[PDB]
RNA sequence: GUGAAGAGGGAAACAACCCAGACCGCCAGCUAAGGUCCCAAAGUCAUGGUUAAGUGGGAAACGAUGUGGGAAGGCCCAGACAGCCGAGUCGGCCUGCGCGGAAGAU
RNA sequence: GAUGUCGGCUCAUCACAUCCUGGGGCUGAAGUAGGUCCCAAGGGUAUGGCUGUUCGCCAUUUAAAGUGGUACGCGAGCUGG
RNA sequence: GCUGAAAGCAUCUAAGCACGAAACUUGCCCCGAGAUGAGUUCUCCCUGACCCUUUAAGGGUCCUGAAGGAACGUUGAAGAC
């Protein structure tokens, strides 16, 4: 015999919805990344995608501990000489709330084409409403 | 203000207080006694 | 601790309402409201208020003491009130009141106009003296400090705006 | 690969991989990881029976 | 507030009774006709669209004809857009004339500047020339050095080099309004503005 | 003792450091150094303590009512300390973990 | 079995132990004008006589004529004292 | 700086509240949906018959050729092409 392998043309996927109100950022990101990769199904295969679709609501109400709300800094560079720029957690929540969860989740996924494709199944919203009622998602409590 | 590494009371009206992570000396009799650790 | 173990008497004519951590005190001079820390418990025995720590917090007694002092000040304010007095020293310095605005002349190339907040009253029983009246200790103190900051007392002659009962040291050249 | 699949199957029945292996060792079962993964994918009633055996041994 | 679209005629001067000469640019502003109103519910912002001029029938394609016929206006030589401030209303088919500037004092003018083509660093960036004598060898108007040694070992982004010059969008701010003539559709402003004779201009009230 | 003339696992990468000496095949099992939230295989294990500095994840002489533990002292219901009447308050010693001193060139 | 070494010209880019402009505390700070320490890198920051000079002295200006790293920046970009 | 306990006093701080610079984020000017996360709005054009086969986002024959675009010519205050 030979060991079983999944096939991208015959996998099954499902839709879930999650609420981020009062949750801890990193401890929520671990679960999101686990379920996007597909490490909770017995059919897991490293070179195939076997995850689920997840909607995240209320992204502007996620929590941090200690003095991090004013002391965590996000950096980036623009490509021009001298172009190093930064922002704080409060500033980020004020102008682009969804990027906070997006960056954390992207850091915990594999690097490469398959990881980039895994990232596409995440849908993040800052309020309490979405427009995906035709997919009939089920509630997931994390 | 005197900024230095060793700060201490110089007379009986001096007081030691801690404000926002810094050690300071404030005096009610002599303005020359005002000190900050740094 | 010691401060927090002394209860607050609630005299006749003052209404006390408690809702979770919000307290409202009403009296002849007005109404005041405040929200307290989540590590203090306040009880209304019969005519007294008592304060105590809650189990699960490591700084209960300090918070209890602060809350006690604040509530006592509220009760005094809603029956008697608070007043402050300011004095002007110098040549050509003057003050006046119109409505809820104070006009000050203090040796500048432009006049100073100050707008009072809601709940504070002012009077000028002389061109060189101001009296403020109110029912909020913090607000009255802040207004007095803002007024004083326009020209602070100076060390060679004493000129400026001062509190009535303040000592101003002087020196020579 | 075999170990990862076994972990996924066991946590859906309510136990972790390490406790599962310990329980099988105490119950004197000698099935290896290849066969356990095969059964995990192709026959789930049998895998539930094995998990019950391990839990009874650990109790 | 909104602005208007005009055409550049040329330059002249005005003599005052006190003995002063003012150099002026003449701008012709015909009637601007409203073609579309965009609101918040349908588009997400508040603006109007305008046309001006004339165009021959055998050069207007069918899509353009249908768009103009929905509004009920004659075809012009282009379409432009202006953003609206709170408290402003307009309707489709309305006309706007130069009398909008009857009480404005200063304006901003926008146009497309003249073309010079491929240009060197002396003309494009004000570099200095090297010696014309004293033994120079084929290096008179050349740029010189463009970097450092092994550290960093590349050329930085934004470096100043030779290339295309002119033929782009430019704005000049805070120009005096000298005259408004409604009988002849003329606006006279003080100073020079970008472009060549016969090009299109956009005129707005000043922002500063 | 190792490399030279030595492959495999750990220390991000890293001849000479730690574990260990490759005759050939296998889609079997147990362990060493080192490890078990996700990148990435395995405890979001159990019981009692300490830290609030992101210390952990760079550095001294020296300075300070940060705060956990231990053994002795002076005063005090015959009224102590502070301020202007009613239970505690003073200063040394030994020891655990933190704070300042702490400025560099894509 | 080769990585061209001082000075000048053209073109620059970063640090902060800050020369000017901005904000403060103490003064043996009356005012004008000064001394010393703390915060701050947005922008700005001479022309000539002598000498191969980098430096340096002298003449006359300026709010000011900062200190350092980049193969003591830069010859498949120029010169050759 | 205001109000305020631990520490019956005092204390800008531990809980609360107010000021404060050419440095930071905006306000001014230019590029910008290859933003593969490839967005929105207005208008315009196309309304025939059959056959085969391994039966499906299948292959072929006849009739039809729109909105628009490109090519050519006379050329520009646009331009190395």
């Amino acid at each position: 015999m030979k060991t079983f392998t999944a096939k991208p043309e015959t996998v099954k996927r499902d839709w879930y919805v999650v609420d981020a109100t009062g949750k801890t950022l990193g401890r929520l990101a671990t679960e999101l990344a686990r379920r996007l990769r597909g490490k909770h199904k017995a059919e897991y295969t490293p070179h195939v995608d076997t995850g689920d679709y997840i909607i995240v609501l209320n992204a502007d109400k996620v929590a941090v501990t200690g003095n991090k709300r004013t002391d965590k800094v996000y950096y980036h560079h623009t490509g021009h000489i001298g172009g190093i720029k930064q922002a704080t957690f409060e500033e980020m929540i004020a102008r682009r709330p969804e990027r906070v969860i997006e960056i954390a989740v992207k850091g915990m996924l594999p690097k490469g084409p398959l990881g980039r494709a895994m990232f596409r199944k995440l849908k993040v919203y800052a309020g309490n409403e979405h427009n995906h009622a035709a997919q009939q998602p089920q509630v997931l409590d994390i | 203000m005197k900024v230095r590494a060793s700060v201490k009371k110089l007379c009986r009206n001096c007081k030691i207080v801690k404000r926002d992570g810094v050690i300071r000396v404030i005096c009610s009799a002599e303005p020359k006694h005002k000190q900050r650790q740094g | 601790s010691r401060v927090a173990k002394a209860p607050v008497v609630v005299p006749a004519g003052v209404d006390v309402k408690i809702n979770g951590q919000v307290i409202t005190i009403k009296g002849k001079n007005g109404e005041l409201t405040r929200t307290l820390n989540d590590a203090v418990e306040v009880k209304h025995a019969d005519n007294t208020l008592t304060f105590g720590p809650r189990d699960g917090y490591a700084d209960g007694w300090a918070q209890a003491g602060t809350a006690r002092a604040l509530l006592n000040s509220m009760v005094i304010g809603v029956t008697e009130g608070f007043t402050k007095k300011l004095q002007l020293v110098g040549v050509g310095y003057r003050a006046a009141v119109k409505g809820n605005v104070i006009n000050l002349s203090l040796g500048f190339s432009h006049p100073v106009d100050h707008q009072l907040p809601a709940g504070i009253t002012a009077e000028c029983p002389t061109q060189t003296e101001i009296v403020l009246k109110g029912a909020d200790k913090q607000v009255i103190g802040q207004v007095a400090a803002d007024l004083r900051a326009y020209r602070r007392p100076e060390p060679y002659k004493g000129k400026g705006v001062r509190y009535a009962d303040e000592v101003v040291r002087t020196k020579e050249a | 690969l075999w170990i990862a699949r076994i972990n996924a199957a066991a946590r859906q029945n309510g136990i972790s991989y390490s406790k599962f292996i310990n329980g099988l060792k105490k119950a004197s079962v000698e099935i290896d990881r290849k066969i356990l993964a095969d059964i995990a994918v192709f026959d789930k009633v049998a895998f539930t029976a094995l998990v019950e055996k391990a839990k009874a041994a650990l109790a | 507030m909104i602005g208007l679209v005009g055409k550049k005629v040329g330059m002249t001067r005005i003599f005052t009774e006190d003995g002063v000469s003012i150099p002026v640019t003449v701008i012709e502003v015909e009637a601007n006709r409203v073609t579309q109103v965009k609101d918040l519910a349908n588009d997400g912002y508040r603006a109007i669209q305008v046309t001006t001029g004339a165009k021959k029938a055998n050069r207007v394609t069918k899509p353009e004809a249908g768009h103009f016929a929905k509004a009920g206006v004659e075809a012009g030589r282009g379409l432009w857009e202006f953003r609206l401030a709170e408290g402003e209303e307009f309707t489709v088919g309305q006309s706007i004339s130069v009398e909008l500037f009857a009480d404005v004092k200063k304006v901003d003018v926008t146009g497309t500047s003249k073309g010079k083509g491929f240009a060197g660093t002396v003309k494009r960036w004000n570099f200095r020339t090297q010696d014309a004598t004293h033994g120079n060898s084929l290096s008179h108007r050349v740029p010189g050095s463009i970097g450092q040694n092994q550290t960093p070992g590349k050329v930085f982004k934004g470096k100043k080099m030779a290339g295309q010059m002119g033929n782009e969008r430019v704005t000049v701010q805070s120009l005096d309004v000298v005259r408004v003539d409604a009988e002849r559709n003329l606006l006279l402003v003080k100073g020079a503005v970008p472009g060549a004779t016969g090009s299109d201009l956009i005129v707005k009230p000043a922002v500063k």
